RNA sequence: CUUUACUUUGAAAAAAUUAGAGUGUUCAAAGCAGGCGUAUUGCUCGAAUAUAGCAUGGAAUAAUAGAAUAGGACUUUGGUUCUAUUUUGUUGGUUUCUAGGACCAUCGUAAUGAUUAGGGACGGUCGGGGGCAUCGGUAUUCAAUUGUCGAGGUGAAAUUCUUGGAUUUAUUGAAGACUAACUACUGCGAAAGCAUUUGCCAAGGACGUUUUCAUUAAUCAAGAACGAAAGUUAGGGGAUCGAAGAUGAUCUGGUACCGUCGUAGUCUUAACCAUAAACUAUGCCGACUAGAUCGGGUGGUGUUUUUUUAAUGACCACUCGGUACCUUACGAGAAAUCAAAGUCGGUUCUGGGGGGAGUAUGGUCGCAAGGCUGAAACUUAAAGGAAUUGACGGAAG
């Protein structure tokens, strides 16, 4: 929200039009966090390999 | 008084050769000796002496920068201490 | 590291030290000293243990007049060796230039036999 | 041409030993090489492409969807259906193989050869490195008061100061500056620079067993910050000595030296200008080559100090850093001399005869004095360094 205030100070608007038309760009940044979270699948594969090692050596 | 600073930034303990500790040292004490330069402005050697230790912060900014900054460790240092 | 190198062994021959006491070890030291052995400029050599890096041993026999480095490692060609050999060696017939050729580090006249170019390290005469 | 070899695993009491497997892939052509006419396989030659695995991705295996290719069964010949193979997307068990991310140990030996190269943490330690706030002592000056009658200067003198009581001697009070001795052939600070004592904030170097990140480093035009003294601006302060200024003396002259007074300065805060024959006249950083002193750490099974015995010592052995420095061989140089200013690299600055000239002019900075950058016409035939002899001195013996 306060990215719109940092789009007033460092002005990319002019008047009442461009103001509300921003809100889309800032919201799109949150999608990058979901892509980064997919890396946790490698840790799950390592846990399965550890279980297989414990099943082998017993 | 150094020992209370050590146990904050490091992975383990005792490793100020883990270099973000010098970055945090010089920044935090350079503003403290500048209390003694908010004291008077005549001041010969402590203004000279300040140049040495405050410019060493820029050689410490040259430090981890050149070798390896894949996730930039340099930008963690300057965020925590507040540098450049 | 290059600068000091050939000056130490040269000053040893100047005074007349029978063995010279030199040290380092990693992987640009010893086989042109086997070219020096073949040419009869030095004698035998061996290795002694250290804590870190290594220790060499070199036996001398009072041969070296001046050896020294070529500090910028210039390009030598299979024609223009002897533009350098003119100034490097004040004597011709005596001495040789050590080239870092493409076929390892060897002699300069041996390099013309292989027909191989490269860089340079130093002179011995 | 050529293996002994190398390695992950099993069977062995251990182990000798032994058994099995491996040591790149793909495509086109040409040559040689097993069995055959060939095909085809292996190797070599030449290219392309990539160079620890188990989150992830590929193949094998299974399922499903799309596309391509081949064969069979059919066809109211369009197509449908079944099977095999390849490719692409997606999902799951198992087998095998490939990318990527964080963190840490050691420095082994073969290619320039006696190498711990950068940052500190931990624990002790030295110093006039800095700024501020206090405090103490001596000497000088001024003000007041007592006892006592002329002084001060100089080569001689006088201006000058004194009977309206000076110099002075003591007491009392005040104002400013500086810190004798200790004080050094000393220590600190990168340089400028830094002297009573005490307290607070706060910086850097060196040593010691180590612990520890792992080229992170070196150097650096521009650029940024700092700046002895003198000078400038605004507000304070002025004890001790004084550029300018005013008298006396000296001399041929004396706008000086000397003597009597005295203004700006000298001190302080803030701001500015920024220079010095700013010096080691010697750039910084790293490795090779005989010989003091100050600080740290260790040793002296012997001796001394000495009654909280801490002697920190005495005096001697070393081992490291700074290294007032002294003195000197090799070696270098024109030589005096140096002891690297011998000699070497990586990098940066700077020189190309004297005078004209650090000037002229422009740009740029400054409040202003002035700084920084920066020539030519023309003149001339030399300027200059190292070293010698002799005369002379209001030089010495």
């Amino acid at each position: 929200y306060h990215v719109l205030y940092k789009e007033s100070k460092g002005n990319a608007f002019k008047h009442k039009r461009a103001l509300v038309e921003h809100i889309a760009a800032a919201a799109a940044a949150a999608a990058a966090a979901a892509a980064a979270a997919a890396a946790a699948a490698a840790a799950a594969a390592a846990a399965a390999a550890a279980a297989a090692a414990a099943a082998a050596a017993a | 008084i150094t020992g209370n600073k050590i146990m904050r930034i490091l992975k383990s303990n005792g490793l100020a050769p883990e270099i973000p500790e010098d970055l945090y040292y010089l920044i935090k004490k350079a503003v403290s000796v500048r209390k003694h330069l908010e004291r008077n402005r005549k001041d010969k050697d402590a203004k000279f002496r300040l140049i040495l230790i405050e410019s060493r912060i820029h050689r410490l900014a040259r430090y981890y920068r050149t070798v390896a900054v894949l996730p930039p460790n340099w930008k963690y240092e300057s965020a925590t201490a507040s540098a450049l | 590291l290059l600068a000091d190198a050939l000056n130490a062994i040269n000053n040893a021959e100047k005074t007349g030290k029978r063995q010279v006491l030199i040290r380092p070890s990693s992987k640009v030291i010893i086989k042109f000293l086997q070219v020096m052995q073949k040419h009869g400029y030095i004698g035998e050599f061996e290795y002694i243990d250290d804590h870190r890096s290594g220790k060499i041993v070199v036996q001398l026999n009072g041969r070296l007049n001046k050896c020294g480095v070529i500090s910028p490692r210039f390009n030598v060609k299979i024609g223009d060796i002897e533009k350098w050999t003119a100034n490097l060696l004040p004597a011709r017939q005596f001495g040789y230039v050590i080239l870092t050729t493409s076929a390892g580090i060897m002699d300069h006249e041996e390099a013309r036999r292989k027909h191989v170019s490269g860089k340079i390290l130093g002179f011995v005469y």
